[PDB]
């Protein structure tokens, strides 16, 4: 199986910075990309970014550069090499960004692309 | 003679040519079919596989009408449901790679048909030489 | 041997250098080698072979009448081969051909493969 | 007439696509110098000369770069060959010791942060009862503080002890010729304008491919194979974002990379027979490693790649090259090897431009690490031992690896950023021409002849 | 070098009558393998040369039997039994027993 | 920017029938993915590559179309399947269509 | 047709059947005779042994009268000391596993007999085609 | 080497009458002094230079007579 | 058992002791067999 667990919901102040964790378990973490998407009410979905956790190469959306930042932390352990953590340090928090934030992972079939996000995190709502 | 080269019937050399034209040069494909630390091991794991599959298809010719004749008149009537197309447009238009896709669905009844026909004519020949 | 493409300057004044390249599309359809040559034809005159080389070697043959002014080389990775000529005289005005020749044993009877490019006329003036 | 009969034909040319274990071949020049000077001098066969590039007529082969074979096989081959070339070299478990470090003899300015530390520590002798107080120089990217006073330890001692590469072996690429085994063929697409997916109308069979130098570079792939006439971009799906855009251009841009200090290596005997090559003194001045690229040639090649990349996004688009977005140090920066030393050269001096619809040199700095973690495994390193003298290498950048930005919101411009990511994108730029096929004989055809009795 | 002489240099011919073209070498064309290394090409105006006759008497495929070639070791004759409009152009003999390859001077059949 | 528009907006049906949802892309030649989301749960993948279904998806959902037009037809509507359905190309998402009980 | 199966001539499928009945189905035993970390090594140590012994017995048919005919009329008179039993009780009563034990003592003279008879008739055929 | 006999006139006959005329340039010596004087190790050195044209000759002769036999059984 | 010493008549073989094979092969065989017969035995690094 594959699990994506997040951190709990938070209430922050305008101009502060949130830091959302995303722990992935149940697969070889160093292979598959992790995407981050958000859900704003009354505006539909909106993509944020992705991160390849082998090295850590990222890519952000064009309208969110200079605000978001993504890191990862691998499992340097030859006994449980499966688990891993992704992070998002979303800075420049304005009152428009009250939303729910999901960290997703693509499917594992061969004809699955990258954007057919199969496995989903529970989502974390932030309110500012 | 000088200033001139020489070409010699290359491996896979007529793959786009006509079936009637590719039917004259089959022997080069047969010659370049057998001959040509764990790494030696893995290429050993390649090499015997080659010789294994080589014997496999020759075993099939061992069961049908000809062990090493490399073309083979047989005694199975060609069902027109497989091809329904006349000879002069097959041997003079099409290439082999198209024909393989064209009759790739219709296989494995031809092999059992040829096997039964060869065994049938073999036991009939044994009964023919038996009464003498 | 499916195609030969000649290239070089179409008009050259007498002090510059004549450089010609022939690009072969479809090197060889069987084991062995081809012989690739440059041949020239002055207006209303005969054909004159400038030189050539076998695909099997790196030794090139040149016409001694050309006073060792020609230099021919090749590189099969780019499927090209080249002729360079320096100094020039009006007598080098000619149609220039690239050619590929080999004895062809692929058929039921011995035959020949013999292919020429279309040629480029070069006038020096 | 209508009594047409089955005839088999054995040894007839038809192939299928297949996967199989391929097979080395090395040139005899690499056999002229011997005795495990570099890897795969014994693990691969001597090649045959004049490889038979045999052209075929009237053939339309469906090639695919991205779902290809021969690249995951090449990647497993090169990492297994990396692993086998470290087993006889020494293991550095007696070096995870509490180091006492200090600053090097240098005019320390506060703005410039020194990339060298001078570390002294106890170490066992070959006589097990006695120990010696030795000193060496390390780079600041290899030590970490343990917490006034200052005590350091190596960066990998809480993850994995790891192996100094024994320096009789070398790291320059030699060409490897892959060969098909008997009963398989290798096809090569001789088309010029071939973006890497679909039909190729002029194929040719080869027994053994040309010289493939295995280089390890993340962005800006060096020593590659050039194009023929154009600069070619290629992608799996260009409207996708997660797939890198491989760019390969025709004339190369040469790059001169150097480190200008001369390290003096010294041998510190760990135990019986095992020695450890440390950095001794720097004679002369200390300076920063760097690389130089010609500015006019770089601007011309970026002009060519913009003129090519406008064909896929409309002509009236503003192409903007920005530097790397972030991540680990082996992908944010140009990582390579140069004479047995690992460079990490900053790249923001090149990928910084904005192109609108209408003898100087670029010096870009580098940082060098002694402890690598190549291929990103769990319990591995390699402690690269230092090299005596100054180090200079001249190479020829032939390609690039780019990545778009995933733009929403009415965006009229497209920003391109370099990004290394996988190492298989390197060899994927060199095995795009090649497909491996299983020849199968024994076709079946009707004709007009009947077997007698 | 072997000097190749072709005769004559300029012979205009009216359509339909037979023609014979002579070629001479300064040396024998019999090579080690017993082959006589002489080819005949025709270069029609504004076109590439096309091989017509190769070893001693054999015509390339697609070339009509109207063309015939004969010869000794040093003296060769190309005969055209019935001249047609597309035979006009410059005919060439060529030796390849030794380097350099040498051509005859050509025979131009043209309409006066 | 590739804007996806979704046609039906609000769609009111009773359980048991079939329902067709339509989306029209801006450029053509790419695949489509379809998601569903109930009231207050995580979304799930219904269809990727515009014709295949995901794991844990019955065969009553099927999607088709090509070029710029794409359809998701759900057969034999139940009560629990009344949810909002989101279309999705590479980075861009539709605003979504809502299925409502009659 | 539904509700009905299909059986197909299984491997070793007639081992208890009569020799006259087992003499019609020999080809399945021939087809399932070739085709079908150190552990790969040891099954490699199995696999080539298989192909080795396969070629070995075909080499024996290379020496006797038939390379691939899979039954073989020969020219060695059957000594009645080996069996002394008439044909209609051999081909219509006994099974093959009993016959193998019955003549397992009388081997290795048959093989040399067949070898000499084939070489003898081969050189006589060469002398027959020699005088023409 | 058995593959070579697969290409020439006989798969397993172990001697083989063929249809290639023996060029006298290879041996130029009469039969009764070859089959009754010389040993095989001398003969192998004697014609070891003249090989690889015999193999192509035999290959072409076998394929030629094979397609002629197919054309002979074709018209029936 | 009983290895077949088979004599041949009328044979003149050119032997050579010094450019022979089977001796560098035997030497590599015996040193590799020396190396493989020491791997399971102990290592004496705590005795220096
Ligand atoms: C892209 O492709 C280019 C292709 O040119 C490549 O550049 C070349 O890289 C290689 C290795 O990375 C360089 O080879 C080294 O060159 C130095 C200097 O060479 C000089 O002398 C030679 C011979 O006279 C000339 O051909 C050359 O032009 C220079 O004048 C050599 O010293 C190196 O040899 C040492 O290492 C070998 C490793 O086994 C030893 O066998 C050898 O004996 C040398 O070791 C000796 O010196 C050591 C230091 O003093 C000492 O510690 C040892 O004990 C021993 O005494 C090696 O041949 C080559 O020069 C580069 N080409 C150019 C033009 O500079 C790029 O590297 C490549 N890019 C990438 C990323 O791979
Ligand atoms: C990294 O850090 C280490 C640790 O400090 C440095 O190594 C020391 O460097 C100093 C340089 O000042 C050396 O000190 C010199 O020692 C000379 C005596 O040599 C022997 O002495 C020691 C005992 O003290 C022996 O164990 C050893 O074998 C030496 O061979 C003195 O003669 C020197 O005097 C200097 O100053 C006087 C007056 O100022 C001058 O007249 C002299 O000419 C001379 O310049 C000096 O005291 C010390 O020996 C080094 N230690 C070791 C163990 O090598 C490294 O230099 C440093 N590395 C870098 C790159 O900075
Ligand atoms: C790849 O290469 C690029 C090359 O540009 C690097 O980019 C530069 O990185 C540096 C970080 O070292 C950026 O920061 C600059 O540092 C300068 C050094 O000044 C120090 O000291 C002063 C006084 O004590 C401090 O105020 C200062 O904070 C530093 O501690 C500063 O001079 C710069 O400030 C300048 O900013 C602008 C420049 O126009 C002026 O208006 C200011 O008045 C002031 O002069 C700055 O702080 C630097 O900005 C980067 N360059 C650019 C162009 O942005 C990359 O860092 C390198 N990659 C990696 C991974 O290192
Ligand atoms: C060893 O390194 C030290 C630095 O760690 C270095 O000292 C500096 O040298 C420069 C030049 O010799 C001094 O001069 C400066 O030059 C610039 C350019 O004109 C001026 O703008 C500076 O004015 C301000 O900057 C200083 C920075 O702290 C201020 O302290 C100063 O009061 C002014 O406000 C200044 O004129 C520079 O002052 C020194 N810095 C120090 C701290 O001494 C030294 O030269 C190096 N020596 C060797 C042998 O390498
Ligand atoms: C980005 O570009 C790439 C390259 O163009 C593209 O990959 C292509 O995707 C299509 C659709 O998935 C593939 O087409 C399929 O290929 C398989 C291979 O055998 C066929 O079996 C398919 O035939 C049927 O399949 C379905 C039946 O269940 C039907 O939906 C379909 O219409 C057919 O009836 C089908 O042809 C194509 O092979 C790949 N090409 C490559 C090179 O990978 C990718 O999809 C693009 N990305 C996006 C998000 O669109
Ligand atoms: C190499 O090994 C030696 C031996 O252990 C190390 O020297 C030791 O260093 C410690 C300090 O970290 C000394 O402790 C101090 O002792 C003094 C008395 O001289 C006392 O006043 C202090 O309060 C403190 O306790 C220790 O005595 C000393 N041992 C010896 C034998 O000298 C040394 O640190 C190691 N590393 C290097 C780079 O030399
Ligand atoms: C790509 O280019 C940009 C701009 O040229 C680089 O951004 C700059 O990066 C440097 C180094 O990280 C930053 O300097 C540092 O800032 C921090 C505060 O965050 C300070 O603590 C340090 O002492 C140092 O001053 C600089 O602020 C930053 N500038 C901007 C505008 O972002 C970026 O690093 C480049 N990317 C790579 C991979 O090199
Ligand atoms: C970067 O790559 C190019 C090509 O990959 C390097 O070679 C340049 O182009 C050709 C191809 O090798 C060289 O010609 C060679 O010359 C030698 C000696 O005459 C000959 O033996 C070869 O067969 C081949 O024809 C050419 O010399 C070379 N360019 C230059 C200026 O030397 C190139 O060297 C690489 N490095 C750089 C810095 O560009
Ligand atoms: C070497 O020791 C320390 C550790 O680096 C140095 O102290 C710091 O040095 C950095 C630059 O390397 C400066 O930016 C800091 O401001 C320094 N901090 C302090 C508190 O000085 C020290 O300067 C170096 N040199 C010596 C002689 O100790
Ligand atoms: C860099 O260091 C090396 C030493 O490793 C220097 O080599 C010395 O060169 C001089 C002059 O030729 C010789 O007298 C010495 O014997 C050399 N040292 C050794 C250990 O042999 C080299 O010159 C230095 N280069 C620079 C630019 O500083
Ligand atoms: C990289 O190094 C090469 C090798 O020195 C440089 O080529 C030299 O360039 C200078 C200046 O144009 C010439 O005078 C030399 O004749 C060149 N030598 C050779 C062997 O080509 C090249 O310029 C350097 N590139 C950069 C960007 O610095
Ligand atoms: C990025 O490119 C620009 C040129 O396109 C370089 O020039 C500087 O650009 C910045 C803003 O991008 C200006 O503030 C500076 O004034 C420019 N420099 C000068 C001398 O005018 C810039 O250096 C490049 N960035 C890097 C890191 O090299
Ligand atoms: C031909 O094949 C079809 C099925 O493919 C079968 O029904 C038919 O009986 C066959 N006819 C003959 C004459 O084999
Ligand atoms: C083989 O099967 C495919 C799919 O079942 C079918 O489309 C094709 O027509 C068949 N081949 C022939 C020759 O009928
Ligand atoms: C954009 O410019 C290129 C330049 O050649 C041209 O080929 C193309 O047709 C242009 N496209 C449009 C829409 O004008
Ligand atoms: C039959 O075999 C016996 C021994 O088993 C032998 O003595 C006898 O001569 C043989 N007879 C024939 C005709 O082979
Ligand atoms: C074979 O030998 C055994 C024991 O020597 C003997 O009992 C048996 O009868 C022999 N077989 C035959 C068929 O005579
Ligand atoms: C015999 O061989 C020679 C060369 O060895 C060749 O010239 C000659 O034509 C051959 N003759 C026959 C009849 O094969
Ligand atoms: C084979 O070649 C050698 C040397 O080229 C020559 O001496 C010998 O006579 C040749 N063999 C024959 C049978 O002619």
């Amino acid at each position: 199986q594959v699990q994506l667990v997040q951190s709990g919901a938070v209430i922050k102040t305008p101009g502060s910075s949130v830091k959302i964790s995303c722990r992935a378990s149940g697969y070889n973490f160093r292979d598959y990309s992790i995407h981050w998407v958000r859900l704003i009410p009354d505006k539909g979905f909106e993509w944020i970014g992705w991160i390849k956790p082998l090295w850590g190469a990222v890519s952000y959306a064009r309208q969110l550069q200079g605000r978001v930042s993504m890191t990862r932390q691998l499992s340097q352990d030859p006994d449980d090499p499966d688990w891993g953590v992704a992070y998002m340090e979303f800075s420049g928090l304005t009152p428009a960004d009250t939303a729910e934030y999901f960290c997703v992972r693509r499917g594992s079939c061969d004809y699955c692309g990258d954007f057919p996000w199969q496995y989903w995190g529970q989502g974390t709502v932030v309110v500012v | 003679a000088v200033g001139i080269g020489a070409v010699f019937l290359g491996f896979l050399g007529a793959a786009g040519s006509t079936m009637g034209a590719a039917s004259m040069t089959l022997t080069v494909q047969a010659r370049n079919l057998l001959s040509g630390t764990v790494w030696g091991i893995k290429q050993l794991q390649a090499r015997v596989l080659a010789v294994e599959r080589y014997l496999r298809d020759q075993q099939l010719l061992g069961i049908w009408g000809c062990s090493g004749k490399l073309i083979c008149c047989t005694n199975v009537p060609w069902n027109s449901s497989w091809s329904n197309r006349n000879l002069s447009e097959i041997w003079d238009n099409m290439t082999w790679l198209q024909w393989d896709k064209e009759i790739s669905n219709y296989t494995q009844i031809i092999y059992g048909l040829l096997e039964e026909s060869q065994n049938q004519q073999e036991k009939n020949e044994q009964d023919l030489l038996a009464l003498d | 041997q499916v195609q030969l493409v000649e290239s070089g300057p179409g008009v050259v004044k007498p002090s510059e250098t004549l450089s010609l390249t022939c690009v072969v599309s479809g090197g060889t359809p069987g084991r062995g080698f081809l012989y690739w040559s440059w041949v020239r034809q002055p207006p209303g005159k005969g054909l004159e072979w400038i030189g050539g080389t076998a695909t099997n070697t790196d030794i090139t043959d040149y016409n001694p009448s050309l006073k060792s002014r020609a230099a021919i080389s090749k590189d099969t990775s780019r499927n090209q081969f080249l002729l360079n000529l320096k100094p020039l005289t009006a007598g080098d005005t000619a149609v220039y051909y690239c050619t590929s020749r080999a004895k062809d044993y692929r058929g039921p009877s011995y035959s020949r493969i013999d292919v020429w490019g279309p040629g480029v006329l070069v006038t020096v003036s | 007439a209508e009594n047409l009969w089955v005839t088999v034909y054995y040894g007839v040319p038809v192939w299928k696509d297949a996967e199989t274990t391929l097979f080395c071949a090395s040139d005899a020049k690499a056999y002229e110098t011997e005795k495990h000077n570099v890897w795969a001098t014994h693990a691969c066969v001597p090649t045959d000369p004049n490889p038979q590039e045999i052209h075929l007529e009237n053939v339309t082969e469906e090639f695919n770069m991205w779902k290809n074979n021969m690249v995951e096989q090449m990647h497993t081959d090169i990492i297994s060959l990396w692993d086998q070339s470290l087993k006889p070299c020494v293991k550095l478990t007696p070096l995870c010791v509490t180091l006492q470090c200090t600053n090097v003899t240098n005019n320390i300015t506060d703005d410039m942060r020194g990339e060298l530390k001078n570390c002294s520590f106890n170490m066992t002798t070959e006589l097990r009862d006695k120990k010696q107080k030795v000193y060496s120089l390390f780079y600041r990217l290899d030590v970490v503080q343990i917490n006034s006073n200052k005590e350091y330890r190596l960066i990998n001692c809480n993850t994995s002890a790891c192996t100094q590469a024994c320096p009789k072996v070398s790291f320059e690429p030699i060409p490897i010729h892959y060969c098909a085994p008997a009963g398989f063929a290798i096809l090569k697409c001789k088309d010029k304008k071939f973006n890497g997916t679909g039909p190729c109308p002029s194929v040719s069979t080869v027994q053994c491919t040309h010289g493939i130098k295995p280089v390890v570079s993340t962005q800006l792939l060096l020593n590659g194979s050039l194009a023929e006439e154009e600069v070619m971009i290629r992608s799996e799906n260009i409207t996708n974002n997660a797939k890198n855009i491989l760019v390969q251009f025709n004339t190369p841009v040469q790059i001169n990379c150097t480190r200008p200090n001369n390290n003096t290596r010294k041998s510190i005997r760990i135990g019986p027979g095992q020695a450890f090559y440390a950095t001794g003194d720097i004679i002369g001045d200390i300076r920063q490693a760097h690389c130089n690229v010609s500015k006019a040639t770089w601007n011309e090649t970026l002009g060519k790649v913009v003129k090519q990349l406008r064909k896929h996004f409309g002509n009236n688009t503003i192409i903007r090259f920005a530097n790397s977005s972030g991540g680990d140090l082996e992908v944010t920066t140009h990582s390579f090897n140069c004479g047995g030393e690992f460079f990490y050269c900053n790249t923001s001096g090149l990928f910084n431009s904005t192109w609108i619809s209408n003898n100087d040199s670029i010096t870009l700095p580098c940082r060098i690490k002694q402890i690598i973690n190549m291929w990103q495994r769990i319990g591995q390193c390699m402690y690269a031992p230092p090299i005596q003298g100054v180090i200079r290498c001249v190479s020829n950048i032939t390609g690039l690896i780019l990545t778009r930005d995933g733009g929403s919101t009415n965006s009229t411009t497209e920003t391109f950023r370099p990004g290394g990511g996988d190492m298989r994108d390197n060899w994927r730029s060199e095995l795009y021409k090649y497909k491996v096929v299983k020849i199968e004989p024994l076709g079946v055809a009707p004709t007009r002849c009947k077997r007698r009795v | 070098d072997i000097v190749m002489t072709q005769t004559p240099l300029s012979l205009p011919v009216t359509p339909g009558e037979p023609a014979s073209i002579s070629c001479r070498s300064s040396q024998s064309l019999l090579d080690s393998d017993g082959n006589t290394c002489l080819d005949w090409f025709l270069q029609k105006p504004g076109q590439s040369p096309q091989l017509l006759i190769y070893d001693v008497s054999n015509r390339v495929s697609g070339v009509p039997d109207r063309f015939s070639g004969s010869g000794s070791d040093t003296d060769f004759t190309l005969k055209i039994s019935r001249v047609e409009a597309e035979d006009v152009g410059v005919y060439y003999c060529m030796q390849f027993v030794e380097f350099p390859l040498t051509f005859g001077g050509g025979t131009k059949v043209e309409i006066r | 920017e590739i804007v996806l528009t979704q046609s039906p907006g609000i769609l009111s049906l009773s359980p048991g029938e079939t329902a067709t949802l339509f989306c029209k892309a801006s450029q053509g030649g790419n695949a489509m993915t379809w998601y569903q989301k109930r009231r207050g749960q995580v979304p799930r993948l219904l269809i990727y590559d515009t014709s295949r279904r995901a794991s844990g998806v019955p065969d009553r959902f099927v999607g088709s179309g090509s070029g710029t037009d794409f359809f998701l037809t759900i057969n034999k509507l139940d009560r629990e399947d009344f949810a909002v359905y989101y279309c999705q190309q590479f980075e861009f998402f539709g605003l979504g269509s809502e299925l409502e009980v009659h």
